[PDB]
């Protein structure tokens, strides 16, 4: 994670790249969303379960 | 477009049963059906379903699931030659040329879509026929080719209201 | 003489009313209540029958000595004719011998190995059982066993699809048992289909239950968990902070076989993947997931492929086919075909040089179809948001939180 | 109360400020002067009557032109942005105060958020009714 380049091995050339910010942007903001999704579902059936008192006798 | 009426129609006729066993044909459709729609793992656990005794007493259900064998491992020329192999009745007749369009459509989807410059042997057989399709593809569509090393060159192909309604949800 | 006057009983008790007398004389029993009754339950109830049947048939199932004769199978007709024609709220009111009934029937129609006859029994049964479709039952991991032990897939998808929000107590029992169960069998049913991001979640749940000792089922759902986490992900997902501290203790040495394929796959290397598969199959084949071990050694190609294009932007496939290992360049054009028909990777394949080329390039996001996903993702927020506001408020008029 | 007649006019935002003082003993940046110790500031907020509403909402209505050309949020660009700015400090701090703010911080979103899709919503019908028409 030190250098963001791409090597090309037919022509043997190191091209620099450049990250569109837009886009990881978009899939971070995405990809955080999906994750708060799945705990709160998550959580909210432990409240579900912890509420019964479910433990496992 | 037709065919889903028939493949859910199936499937609650699968569903309950008076001894939990089916005829062999309807058995043999849904599996077809299954194989149509490229849904691998259904088809699969289905066949697996199938008792013994009902699975040995016809051979058309040993004809679809070496059809489904071939195509479960992508080997896309062997499907042609085994969808043809043996004889198919009226009842399965219908699903073996859809299924055919539908295997010749996604070749030619994946060919266009993976593929920048492939060799028409292995096109041609992808497709289905060596001799006019190369023609086809080059004229019809516009498909770059050359000869001599017989290159082939494809190409890949009610607004307000959520509106308030989002700021109804962030005001309260 | 007496089972005149308790069917009359019944009769006139019911259809007006007073309910709290009528569930208490149906658990009254009666020793038996003279097995013998059988035929009359046909003139018992009509139409809408009644509440005596349900008691009829638990006390007829509860035997479980060879429970109704080589006739058996008639009876169970009859069953099936009570879950099309039980109906009405009043059943609710007697949900603890309801789910002992389809406990039994599973039961039986097990050990006869026929798991297919009652499959549509329990989907009329939860529906006419549970208030609402968000509530979590225990006949869901009898239909989830019922459905698993015989392969059929899709009909239990509609019931696991749903978020569950609340569990019924069932005016007692329901032990932890059965919330395991069903949370195993939907990962196991995920899995089948090879819907491995929520086969994980079902897992995790299932993991993550309060306990105090080990149990059996726990075993085998953190046994499959860390070849799902291997499979979807490229590491062992670290449970979360509350997990049960029996899982951390116990379970965890018991188990030791797959800590050490997840160390192996830690460092890129099929081949000491491959020799530990071998010198621990006899662990690998006595608890049943065969299968899914050979998933996770062909998903380390897919991992390196991947990771391959991390670095380079034209690959030769000779090149190509010694680093990930694949011995031969046709072997490497065909992973990379199957790669891009899922959509896994985005790559092409030159085949005048021979070389594979990567785009990286998915998606500018001002396509309208963004929007609608945005969209779809609001709705679902607002849902979520919606249900939390409406279970606060029940919790905020509740008559124990205005003392403190 | 100070304000800064030509600053205001200059840029065009009002320079109100309103200040209260700590008293002498109690002792617990350049731009505020070397006094910061001393004196503090204040927030500032206005009100109007319905009377006075509807009056200026009606006076103002002889502004149809800019009001559908301005074409807002492509004007208050940096204003947004610091707003989020500020949004994510406050997210932090509140997020240190778990381990109140809290509500503030929605609030303050809430009030970013509500902007941003008026603004939406005013382009949106915008384009309606002006693009829509004669194909």
């Amino acid at each position: 994670g030190l250098i963001s380049a791409r090597v090309d091995s037919h022509s043997k050339i190191l091209y620099a790249r450049d990250v569109d910010q837009r886009s990881t942007t978009f899939e971070k903001s995405l990809l955080m969303g999906k994750e708060f999704q799945r705990r709160a579902k998550a959580m909210m059936l432990r409240a579900a379960v912890l509420r019964n008192q479910i433990h496992v006798k | 477009f037709s065919f889903k009426k028939l493949l859910d129609q199936c499937e609650n006729q699968e569903l309950e049963a008076p001894g939990g066993i089916a005829t062999p044909p309807v058995y043999g459709q849904l599996l077809a059906l299954y194989l149509l729609h490229n849904d691998m793992n259904n088809a699969r656990y289905l066949w697996k379903r199938i008792p013994p005794a009902i699975k040995s007493a016809n051979s058309e259900l040993g004809g679809i699931w070496s059809v489904g064998q071939r195509i479960w491992q992508r080997d896309f020329p062997g499907i042609y030659t085994t969808i043809n192999a043996h004889q198919w009745s009226e009842t399965v007749q219908p699903i073996m040329e859809a299924l055919r369009d539908a295997t010749r459509r996604r070749a030619f989807a994946l060919v266009s879509q993976a593929y920048t410059s492939i060799i028409a042997d292995d096109f041609a057989a992808f497709v289905g026929l060596p001799v006019e399709e190369a023609v086809k593809g080059i004229l019809e569509q516009g498909w770059q080719a050359d000869s001599t090393t017989r290159m082939v060159l494809p190409r890949k192909p009610q607004q307000l209201a959520r509106l308030t309604d989002y700021v109804a949800f962030l005001e309260n | 003489s007496a089972l005149e006057q308790f069917v009359n009983s019944v009769r006139q008790l019911s259809a007006q009313g007073q309910m709290t007398q009528l569930c208490e004389l149906i658990n009254k029993s009666g020793e038996l209540l003279a097995k013998n009754l059988s035929h009359l339950d046909t003139v018992l109830g009509a139409l809408d029958v009644q509440e005596h049947s349900l008691g009829v048939l638990a006390v007829l199932f509860v035997k479980f000595s060879m429970p109704s004769v080589p006739d058996f199978e008639t009876l169970f007709s009859q069953v099936q004719l009570f879950i099309s024609t039980c109906n009405g709220e009043h059943i609710r009111y007697a949900t603890d011998t309801f789910a002992g009934l389809c406990h039994q029937l599973t039961n039986a129609l097990v050990e006869r190995k026929q798991p297919l006859r009652g499959i549509g029994i329990l989907k009329q049964a939860i529906d006419k059982m549970q208030m609402n479709t968000n509530q979590l039952t225990s006949i869901h991991a009898d239909l989830c066993q019922l459905c698993l032990l015989a392969k059929c897939f899709k009909p239990a998808l509609p019931y696991l699809d749903v978020d569950m929000m609340d569990i019924c107590k069932e005016n007692g029992a329901y032990d932890a048992k059965h919330f395991l169960c069903y949370y195993y069998y939907g990962g196991m049913i995920y899995t089948g289909l090879k819907n491995f991001e929520r086969a994980l979640y079902f897992y995790e749940q299932a993991i993550t239950t309060p306990a105090m000792a080990v149990s059996h089922i726990m075993l085998e759902s953190y046994k499959k968990y860390i070849l799902v986490s291997l499979i979807l992900l490229g590491k062992v997902q670290q449970l979360p902070k509350y997990t049960s501290q029996i899982v951390g203790r116990f379970i965890k040495p018991l188990s030791n076989a797959y800590h050490e394929l997840a160390q192996v796959y830690s460092t890129n290397n099929p081949s000491e993947l491959r020799n530990l598969v071998n010198k621990h199959s006899e662990t690998f084949t006595r608890d049943n997931n065969m299968g899914l071990v050979k998933q996770c050694l062909s998903s380390l190609y897919k991992k390196n492929i991947q990771r391959l294009t991390k670095t380079f932007l034209t690959l030769s496939l000779q090149d190509m086919a010694s680093r990930v290992q694949l011995s031969g360049p046709q072997e490497a054009e065909k992973y990379v075909l199957h790669m891009i028909e899922d959509g896994e990777i985005f790559a092409s394949i030159n085949q005048k040089d021979g070389m594979v080329s990567f785009h990286d390039n998915p998606e500018k996001y001002n396509n309208p179809a963004m929007l609608h996903n945005i969209d779809q993702e609001m709705l679902k927020c607002i849902e979520l948001d919606e249900r939390l506001k409406a279970m606060d408020q029940e919790i905020t008029v509740n008559p124990q939180f205005v003392q403190k | 109360v100070v304000i800064d007649p030509t600053r205001t006019i200059s840029a065009g935002k009002v320079n109100l400020g309103a200040f209260r003082t700590y008293p002498k003993g109690y002792k617990p940046i350049e731009d505020f002067g070397v006094h910061c110790k001393q004196y503090y500031a204040l927030e500032v907020s206005y009100f109007k009557s319905s009377l006075d509403r509807k009056l200026l909402e009606l006076l103002w209505n002889k502004y149809w032109v800019n009001t559908l050309s301005s074409s807002s949020l492509l004007t208050n660009a940096d204003y947004t942005t610091g707003q989020v700015f500020d949004l994510s400090e406050k997210l932090e701090q509140s997020e240190a105060q778990l381990g109140d703010k809290l509500a503030k911080a929605t609030r303050d979103s809430c009030k970013t958020t509500i902007e941003a899709i008026h603004g939406l919503m005013s382009q949106v019908i915008k384009d309606k009714l002006f693009n829509q028409i004669n194909i």
